[PDB]
């Protein structure tokens, strides 16, 4: 089913982001953002590549298939031949169309799941000092620079370095 | 060769005693036999990803 | 899609747990844990058993299929016969392989969903007095013994018994 | 997989609700509830209608199929004819039953996903002033009338109108 991220609680995509599928957008003391997340997008590329190659290699190529000939006293066999060809053609066209239609919902839900998990990870490693504000943004009670940005990105945040100082600012706003 | 056991399925390579739905031996069967396919492995998962701890 | 629990926010599995698929690990005043959750694992066993039996009973057994013979002036019918046999064989081998490949993602996502729901239940019946700490662990501001352990397990926690006392300890740490 | 809402953290359905699939139940100063959510249920109706029409239009109708006749020296061709008819019949009955069995889990999980997303939206636009109490209910520290009910329903809540006053009542209960 729909996991709720793409065109969900997160609004439309980012045109300005180029080198990936899933990324961040940061505004510390000296810049704006648009950096991609090269870890998760590589797993997505691997999954999709394996999927397409699997769908290609399940379908065998056909060899030579040439029509046959019958005279006017072999109408019965000729109708049988036509029945066999039309039956197999209907079966294969059904299989092809149905396979593509199901595979498309599978892949769109796969991307949706990736975005939701990439959001939950960032939320989980910023437990207290964040104050999420809407459509997947956070806001750092403490002060952050480029190093803590990369520290968030990699997945190594070390929360107890900042845990006291944030607390002060939180009690300032409350 | 011919021996004198008792089966419910027979191929020209020998007999079969199974209840699985698919079959891989030979396509010419006598009796009531599982369906012949042209594959090598149809293992089916009933369980979790085996993720050992570190 | 991937629900995010198995090899996700929860790390690798437990070798020491034996009698089930989903369980707990508790450390009260007088012991360590590894008890299974016999309610949810039974539903998983029922679902998987019905799935395998359904996949078995959709495939009909075949009866006797013996080759035929033709002389040198019936080449045309002989080629038709070979075409019919090869066509049906290709159709069935396609159906078998494709059915197994889709069923495998279905079952792995089923287990992943079960783990996520079993986590959300425990979180929901420990609303205030828990302080979750990471990879699916909680930590009881109040004091717990074996009876409140089973009280959590069954799904009968009665939160207002402890709600005041926990509060005291919470304000001690803050 | 199972998203956890229907027969999950939310209990059984509402018989008293008529004009939709997903709705609300409100108890402000002058009434009780049961109003439907006409936005999401319309998307569900569109999806399901397109699904059923797609499944209908993939299956082609058959034209005239009349049995044939053979004498006592054409047993070989007669057995070939019977083999062709039985093979195609088995293939189509397999495809029909398997398509219905997979489509049913797809549609039930679709409804489950819709209920979970409709819950997450209401939670997200009532960040601080709600105090959720169980099986998908909220409880408004501030005071609400019919206008803020519709304000929640449409998706236009304007939280900073009430954000201070709620805060007062919250500190009353704490
Ligand atoms: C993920 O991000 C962390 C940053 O938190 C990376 O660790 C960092 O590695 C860089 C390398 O440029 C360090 O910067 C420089 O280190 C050298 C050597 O000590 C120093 O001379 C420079 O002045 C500068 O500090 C950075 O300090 C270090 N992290 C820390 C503790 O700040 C990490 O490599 C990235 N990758 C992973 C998977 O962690
Ligand atoms: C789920 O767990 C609860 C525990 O919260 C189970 O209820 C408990 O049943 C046990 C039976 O051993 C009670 O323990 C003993 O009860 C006897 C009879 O009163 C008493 O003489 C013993 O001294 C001891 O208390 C236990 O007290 C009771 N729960 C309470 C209120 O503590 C329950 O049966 C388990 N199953 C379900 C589905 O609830
Ligand atoms: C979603 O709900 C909002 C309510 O928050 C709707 O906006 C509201 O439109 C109604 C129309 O009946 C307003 O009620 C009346 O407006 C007239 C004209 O100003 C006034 O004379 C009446 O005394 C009464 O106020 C209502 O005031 C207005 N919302 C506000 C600001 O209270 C909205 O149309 C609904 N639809 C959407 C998609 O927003
Ligand atoms: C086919 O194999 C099955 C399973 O091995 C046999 O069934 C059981 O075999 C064991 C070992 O010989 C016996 O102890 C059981 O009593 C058998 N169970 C049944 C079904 O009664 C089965 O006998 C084999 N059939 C043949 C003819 O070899």
């Amino acid at each position: 089913g729909l996991f709720g991220a793409i065109a969900g609680f997160i609004e439309g995509g980012w045109t300005g982001m180029i080198d990936g599928w899933y990324g961040y957008h940061h505004q510390n003391e000296q810049g704006s953002g648009y950096a991609a997340d090269q870890k998760s997008t590589q797993n997505a590329i691997d999954g999709i590549t394996s999927k397409v190659n699997s769908v290609i290699e399940k379908m065998n190529t056909q060899f030579t298939a040439v029509g046959k000939e019958f005279n006017n006293l072999e109408r019965r066999i000729e109708n049988l031949n036509k029945k066999v060809d039309d039956g197999f053609l209907d079966v294969w066209t059904y299989n092809a169309e149905l396979l593509v239609l199901l595979e498309n919902e599978r892949t769109l839900d796969f991307h949706d799941s990736n975005v939701r998990n990439l959001y939950e990870k960032v939320k989980s490693q910023l437990r207290n000092n964040a104050k999420e504000i809407g459509n997947g943004c956070f806001e750092f009670y403490h002060k952050c620079d480029d190093e803590c940005m990369e520290s968030v990105k990699n997945g190594t945040y070390d929360y107890p370095k900042y845990s006291e100082e944030s607390k002060l600012n939180r009690e300032e706003i409350d | 060769p011919v021996h004198n056991c008792d089966t419910r399925c027979q191929t020209p390579h020998g007999a079969l005693n199974s209840s699985l739905p698919f079959q891989n031996v030979h396509p010419i069967t006598i009796g009531e036999c599982p369906k012949y396919v042209k594959s090598t492995k149809l293992r089916m998962a009933t369980g979790l990803r085996n993720v050992p701890s570190i």
